[PDB]
């Protein structure tokens, strides 16, 4: 769909960590999809990271949030 | 052109900026971060070239300030920091220009950082830093004529086997008005 694609074209750029956070909150199967539509250099990476997220920040998330929602044409449930 | 008296003034101030800075980076990075201040006089052209491309540069000013200064951070520390404040460890510093969130999240980080600088100065000239522009390429800033002299403040941010530099470029064309009032008529 149009969602996933914009999210990939967008996420491809960001820090392996930045992706790690976003995808963290995402829906697990939809997580694997994007995580899938990215090259193997980062998959392994983004995934090693997504594993090591004991931490969590309320201002960086709410920052990325207010950043997609004005780049990707509409952030849904997951981040809500 | 700077005095050998006025130089000792700036050493005292900025040395203090490194103390609060040391303690700020430590509270961000979550582990101890030692910071060593070094200061020197250099041509603006001589500084602007010692800046690696690309890097994270932030040209700022204040209310009572006539001109603008530079606050540059080398990308390795920059990306190491971003990694941390996002729930990650920070093991690989990529060599490219920071993105939308990257610069937007790091902007507020250099604002806090910049503030403490303004606080180490509070005894001489209080000012509220108001960041004018951010640029990833140095051969694009050109703050003031390339021949002018600058007070370059260098902060050796070290920890672990890691060690980077934070530079604050204090131009003479911003230091001349408060130079004459504070280090000259009543002091001398």
């Amino acid at each position: 769909g149009s969602h996933m694609v914009q999210l990939v074209n967008f996420l491809q750029s960001e820090h392996p960590q930045t992706i790690a956070v976003v995808l963290s909150y995402l829906d697990p199967p939809v997580a694997a999809q994007i995580l899938g539509a990215l090259p193997e250099e980062l998959q392994t990476e983004v995934l090693k990271r997504i594993a090591l997220l004991e931490r969590t920040s309320p201002e960086v998330v709410k920052e990325i949030e207010r950043n997609l929602e004005k780049k990707i044409s509409g952030f849904s449930r997951t981040f809500s | 052109k700077f005095s050998k008296e006025q130089l000792r003034t700036f050493q005292m101030i900025h040395e203090n900026f490194g103390r609060a800075l040391s303690t700020y980076l430590s509270g961000r990075l979550r582990t101890f971060v030692d910071v060593e201040i070094s200061i020197d006089q250099l041509t603006y052209e001589e500084f602007i070239r010692s800046v690696m491309i690309p890097s994270f540069i932030v040209i700022f000013t204040g209310d009572v300030f006539e001109g603008s200064a530079i606050f540059e951070m080398r990308l390795d520390l920059f990306y190491t920091m971003l990694d941390i404040i996002m729930g990650g460890p920070g093991e690989n510093p990529p060599n490219r220009p920071p993105t939308e969130i990257e610069t937007s999240i790091m902007r507020k980080e250099v604002t806090n950082m910049l503030t403490l600088l303004a606080q180490a100065w509070s005894d001489f000239q209080y000012f509220i830093p108001s960041i004018e522009n951010v640029e990833t390429n140095p051969q694009f800033v050109q703050i003031v004529p390339p021949n002018e002299i600058v007070l370059l403040v260098t902060a050796s941010v070290s920890w672990g086997e890691f060690t980077s530099f934070i530079n604050v470029c204090w131009p003479f064309s911003l230091l001349e008005p408060l130079l004459e009032k504070l280090s000259d008529r009543f002091w001398m």
